[PDB]
RNA sequence: CUCGAUGUUGGAUCAGGACAUCCCGAUGGUGCAGCCGCUAUUAAAGGUUCGUUUGUUCAACGAUUAAAGUCCUACGUGAUCUGAGUUCAGACCGGAGUAAUCCAGGUCGGUUUCUAUCUACUUUCAAAUUCCUCCCUGUACGAAAGGACAAGAGAAAUAAGGCCUACUUCACAAAGCGCCUUCCCCCGUAAAUGAUAUCAUCUCAACUUAGUAUUAUACCCACACCCACCCAAGAACAGGGUUUGU
RNA sequence: GCUACCUAAGAACAGCUAAAAGAGCACACCCGUCUAUGUAGCAAAAUAGUGGGAAGAUUUAUAGGUAGAGGCGACAAACCUA
């Protein structure tokens, strides 16, 4: 009965859970895009967007030095949490990362899932675009739109 | 020939514009049928001994401890009332049954993920689709013309009341917690044999009885709930506060009856007769009904002499 | 537990091709428009990510290669440009890395 | 600012509007019935009518050794030791039988709960019945008790010693060996305090709802 | 709260009650039909190898709330009609006892401390 | 019938049925005053306890209970479990035998396999049973002792179905030790009126009453958005929500 | 070349207590008490935990010996290539 359960169980347990989100979070936070199964990038996209929370806290806040240090496990992304993803998203309230569905793994046919940072110098993902408000459908609302504006001011 | 949404082909700009569109023209049509009686409603006859009245479809918000005057508690289930609408009346020969049938809505959703068939069924009541409708059975006094609203002041304190929801499915389950069997021993030598049924029938007959207690879905069924006591009515918010828990988890579409116990048969002589219209009424109601028994947030502490 | 007789093919065509065990024509293929090629409506298309992965691949390698060794993630923002091109005055103080190919369109500088 | 525990509702699915309806009839409550600011750790006198009691008026003083629960059913539990002997009672703030809530001494402890005061020496639950109370200056910060009990002799009602517990007013190097503060650390979570999802905020909840107990004062 | 084969605590000054033993009182039957034993319920009791019937003043197992809970099981022994073996309860018991005053009269006289 | 195998006690688990009824219901008789009993008719919806010793079925005993019913079901059920007993190979004691060895004599130890092909089954009913207290009442009854029934009120237990406000195991929730709800009838006889048989007669005479329910009512009830996402829905599938589709 | 016993010549046995030890606690090592799992299994006898011994009648490597009307056996009718 996994009634309201939020998290998903994956690995060798709890603790082994926490690890191989934090290898995953440790990849982004260094290639800013990095690709995996769905499950293990939607479980992840979580913490990822909870740890440039942290990184506004500045480097002098000793939790958020502390948070930083157990999250990345390579020493060298803890100065570029603090300096270069944080002040990236300075006017950004949320919406630190998008996760979009790629094909599935060629091996053993996973769902697999691609998730960036916002904002990265790497070639744009092929972002889903919806269609042009030129279109037949589209022209027809555009026109209902201006004829409700119209009679609003009338 | 593939499938399609509402907005697979809508624009950038055209998005907010249709969810405000629907929006708007939702929030007019329930704001029309606010006065039912000024738009030529069906005759109204009083009360008369086996007459049936219709009910209400509510949400269950959740439950709260309230005390009575001699110090007990009890605590009480909330049912909000959400635009509920009567939206089908079908008459005593129609309905195929001993009494005629009122058909009651609830819980306003959206039009994008309703069929096409349901949608132009709303589209000539002029009313948002509901998203739960139930079959209430009527006398023909108490018959009430559908796009009527519903609310919470349709039941009083001090009525019992029956409640029908589906319960909280638990998916499959084994014996042990579906039906309450007592398992097998944990020690003492046992081999892969702890929650297991055990014997299911007897040698002689060499096959399973039909209706035998088994592992199987627990759960996700209707159930009915009879007796419960209505101690509050919050008319401002339309809540119902009835007696005890009722099935079903929280935030979910119940259905609310007069109950049908014997010893609550012909009780509705005090309460409204066919339902409540807050816009005839001539004195405004308070925002919270109490029952006599009930301690007001506002009284005094009890005091025992 | 064992067979008590054989299931005869008659029996077994049954079970084997029944409707649940078929697979099921799916409905949401479409083109994709900038390059032709099939792709489903939830999922990106895979000619065009392979297109983006292989310049990402690139142009990873170039960064490896200024950092020169592990543990060297610069503390600045970094900046991509190609053959004919000049940083701006937004990119200065940015780390610069440079591709010696032209510019692709679809990647569009900022 | 203090906002009592009750009023911040736990995580969960349910649907706001029950929250501010159910908050409504605690602020209602405690315009009749003063409720003070208390911790877990303070020594208070509650005054309950009790229809059996002689004089209809029932007092109990105790240390709150527990705050749990939410919106009206929210209860605290007091804990003392009569004629040599443990007795608590869980009182309930919103219960109308309850006529008076006295802080005798208000004070927090190193822990947010006392239960292991039961596997404690007597002398740490024993308190005057008839204890005058404690002034308290105001807009001054509430006192920290760090006393460290000592404990009975094993086995306790529960595994103090556990990690999980987070038990910082325990004489633990009294009390335990060092063989079994190591066994008590095999259960340690260090990855637990870190998991930044399971994290509670708050604060934005708590804003709104000082608006509201803002504004029932005013009417 | 209290079944068979709990040990219970005599709060009353009985002599039966207090006199040393090696083995301590001992519920063998709860007067119930459900078997569980709660405060005003009477019990029966092997106490130095004897079967006295006594009423439980006490448990540790939590109950209604506004109820006292203590730290041990507290019985008062009783005769069959009711009368308390013992002559004073220095242990205070709950005052939730006094609404059977019509049969634990003599019970609730010799009872110095309510809590 | 089965030895090219139909696996034995007792227990656990789940119970199906019979009524020759242990308890609860309705009646006749009494050496039935009342309170308790005895006996017979009717009734199988509901219920039929926890322990010490013993492998036990039993039995004895302790404490209860309205009662701790009798039987059938491959001595119900080991492709669900147990292996104490029983019943292999070891050993001991008594006894039989020249010995090997044996003894419904005791005693200690002693491998319980099977991935379900087929049949059957996997939410039947959504009406509840019982005890106790108060009251009637120290009344009916009776020399006294003793001591009701019916009506009414209240509080519990069990069972069934749910639920998480609090307590508790716990903490986006699942749970009980917690809380909430729970509604009809039972046919044996007892009486009128009145024929065969001009009294009488409760009638496999016509007929009337206690005396009966088409078991009442309740529940369920509309349908391609559906690629996708979420879910108090779920093994998969299905189902609910998306006006919560960067 | 397994195992039973024997022959020649080798090897191993931490730490603590007692310091005398077919002595105790306890690794390596040897054995296989109890329980669960496993039962076409990892295994034609195992895994996990718990246990007996662990300076001795100990354990063990190498080569040799005793052969079926037999060997060998601290007798279990044991063991002598499942
Ligand atoms: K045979
Ligand atoms: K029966
Ligand atoms: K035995
Ligand atoms: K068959
Ligand atoms: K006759
Ligand atoms: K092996
Ligand atoms: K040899
Ligand atoms: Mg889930
Ligand atoms: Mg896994
Ligand atoms: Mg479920
Ligand atoms: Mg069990
Ligand atoms: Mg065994
Ligand atoms: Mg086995
Ligand atoms: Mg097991
Ligand atoms: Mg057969
Ligand atoms: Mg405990
Ligand atoms: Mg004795
Ligand atoms: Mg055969
Ligand atoms: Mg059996
Ligand atoms: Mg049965
Ligand atoms: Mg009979
Ligand atoms: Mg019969
Ligand atoms: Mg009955
Ligand atoms: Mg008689
Ligand atoms: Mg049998
Ligand atoms: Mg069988
Ligand atoms: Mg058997
Ligand atoms: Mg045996
Ligand atoms: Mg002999
Ligand atoms: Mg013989
Ligand atoms: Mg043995
Ligand atoms: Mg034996
Ligand atoms: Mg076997
Ligand atoms: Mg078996
Ligand atoms: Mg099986
Ligand atoms: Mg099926
Ligand atoms: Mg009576
Ligand atoms: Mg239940
Ligand atoms: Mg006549
Ligand atoms: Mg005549
Ligand atoms: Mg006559
Ligand atoms: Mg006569
Ligand atoms: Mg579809
Ligand atoms: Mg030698
Ligand atoms: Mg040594
Ligand atoms: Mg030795
Ligand atoms: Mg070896
Ligand atoms: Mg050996
Ligand atoms: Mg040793
Ligand atoms: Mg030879
Ligand atoms: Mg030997
Ligand atoms: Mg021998
Ligand atoms: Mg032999
Ligand atoms: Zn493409």
């Amino acid at each position: 009965i996994s009634h309201g359960r939020v998290f998903r169980r994956m690995g060798l347990g709890p603790e082994s859970r926490i690890h191989l989100l934090r290898n995953l979070l440790t990849g982004l936070v260094r290639h800013e895009r990095i690709e995996a199964p769905w499950a293990r990038v939607d479980e992840m996209r979580g913490y990822a967007e909870k740890l440039i929370d942290y990184g506004k806290l500045g480097d002098t806040n000793e939790r958020a030095m502390r948070m930083a240090d157990f999250w990345l496990t390579e020493k060298d992304l803890i100065p570029k949490l603090f300096q270069v993803l944080a002040p990236r998203y300075k006017d950004q309230t949320g919406g630190y990362t998008r996760m979009l569905q790629i094909p599935n793994r060629s091996l053993d046919r996973a769902k697999m899932a691609v998730i960036e940072y916002k904002g990265n110098c790497l070639p744009p993902l092929p972002l889903p675009r919806r269609d042009s408000h030129l279109t037949l459908l589209n022209q027809l609302l555009q026109g209902l739109r201006q004829d409700l504006r119209q009679s609003q001011e009338a | 020939k593939s499938g399609t949404w509402w907005d697979e082909h809508l624009s950038e700009e055209n998005v907010p514009f249709i969810k405000q569109l629907v929006s708007d023209e939702d929030k007019a049509q329930l704001a029309s049928k606010l006065c039912p009686l000024k738009d030529e409603p069906w005759p109204i006859h009083p009360w008369e001994p086996g007459s049936f009245r219709v009910g209400l479809i509510a949400l269950k918000l959740g439950m709260m401890p309230l005390w009575t005057k001699d110090g007990q508690k009890h605590v009480v289930t909330l049912l909000q009332v959400q635009d509920c609408h009567v939206l089908k009346y079908t008459s005593k020969e129609n309905c195929n049954g001993k009494m005629a049938t009122l058909s009651v809505g609830g819980k306003t959703v959206s039009r994008f993920r309703k069929a096409t068939s349901i949608l132009e069924f709303y589209r000539e009541l002029g009313l948002p689709p509901k998203q739960t409708v139930k079959i209430f059975n009527i006398t023909d006094n108490a018959a009430i013309k559908p796009g009527t609203p519903l609310y919470a002041a349709h039941f009083r304190p001090g009525q019992y009341v029956d409640v029908t929801a589906k319960t909280i499915g638990k998916g499959f389950q084994g014996v042990m917690k579906r039906w309450g069997f007592k398992g097998q021993p944990a020690t003492h030598g046992q081999t892969k044999t702890h929650r297991r049924p055990g014997a299911v029938a007897t040698g002689d007959i060499g096959r399973v009885w039909p209706g035998t207690k088994m592992p199987g879905k627990m759960g996700n069924i209707y159930r009915t709930e009879y007796g419960l006591k209505v101690w509050r009515i919050n008319t401002k918010h339309n809540i119902i506060y009835v007696n005890g828990s009722v099935p079903g988890h929280k935030n979910c579409l119940v259905k609310v009856k007069d109950s049908k116990l014997p010893a609550y048969k012909d009780l509705g002589k005090n309460l409204p007769f066919p339902t409540y219209f807050p816009d005839g009424d001539e004195e405004e109601l308070p925002e919270d009904l109490y029952d006599e028994n009930v301690c007001q947030p506002g009284a005094p502490s009890i005091t025992f002499a | 537990a064992a067979p008590k007789n054989r299931r005869t093919i008659e029996v077994n065509r049954c079970r084997r091709r029944n409707p649940q065990k078929l697979i099921k024509v799916k409905n949401n293929i479409d083109v994709c428009p900038e390059c032709g090629h099939l792709k489903q409506k939830h999922v990106l298309c895979a000619y065009c990510y392979e297109k983006v992965c292989k310049e990402t691949a690139e142009i990873r390698r170039q960064i490896g290669k200024q950092e020169g060794g592990p543990f060297k993630a610069p503390t600045i923002e970094t900046v991509v440009l190609y053959t004919g091109e000049t940083p701006s005055e937004q990119d200065q103080g940015k780390r610069i890395i440079e591709r010696d190919r032209k510019r692709p369109s679809w990647f569009t500088q900022n | 600012r203090f906002l009592s525990p009750e009023f911040i509702p736990r995580r969960g699915r349910t649907d706001p509007l029950k929250f501010q309806i159910e908050r409504k009839d605690m602020l209602e409550r405690r315009k009749v019935l003063h409720i003070p600011e208390f911790y877990v750790g303070s020594i208070l006198r509650v005054t309950t009518a009790d229809p059996y009691a002689s004089g209809k008026i029932s007092q109990f003083l105790g240390i709150c050794i527990q705050r749990s629960g939410r919106g009206l059913g929210a209860t605290f539990i007091l804990r003392n030791v009569i004629e040599g002997q443990g007795v608590e009672i869980c009182f309930e703030l919103y219960n109308p039988r309850v006529q008076e809530i006295q802080v005798v001494k208000l004070e927090k402890r190193l822990d947010d709960s006392l239960l292991y005061l039961r596997d404690a020496l007597p002398e740490y639950s024993t308190f005057d019945v008839n204890m005058k109370p404690v002034v308290q200056e105001p807009n001054q910060k509430v006192p920290v008790n760090e006393l460290k009990v000592k404990m009975k002799p094993k086995p306790w009602s529960k595994r103090w010693e556990r990690p999980n517990f987070n038990i910082k007013g325990i004489r633990f190097d009294l009390c335990l060996t060092e063989q079994q503060m190591k066994e008590a650390q095999k259960w340690n979570q260090p990855w637990l305090e870190f998991d930044m999802m399971r994290e509670y905020d708050t604060s934005k909840i708590e804003a709104a709802i000082w608006k509201e107990i803002e504004a029932s004062k005013r009417s | 709260a209290i079944q068979k084969m709990t040990r219970v605590r005599v709060v009353d000054n009985s002599a039966l009650g207090n006199s040393p033993y090696h083995r301590a009182p001992r519920c063998i039957h709860v007067y119930k039909k459900n078997g569980v034993g709660k405060v005003g319920d009477q019990i029966l009791l092997a106490i130095k190898g004897q079967k006295k019937k006594a009423l439980i003043v006490g448990h540790c197992m939590p109950g209604p709330r506004m109820t006292p809970r203590f730290d041990s099981n507290n019985v008062v022994l009783i005769e069959d009609n009711g009368n308390p073996v013992g002559t004073r309860i220095k242990t205070p018991i709950p005052t939730s006892l006094r609404k059977r005053e019509g049969e634990y009269s003599k019970v609730l006289a010799i009872a110095q401390n309510f809590v």
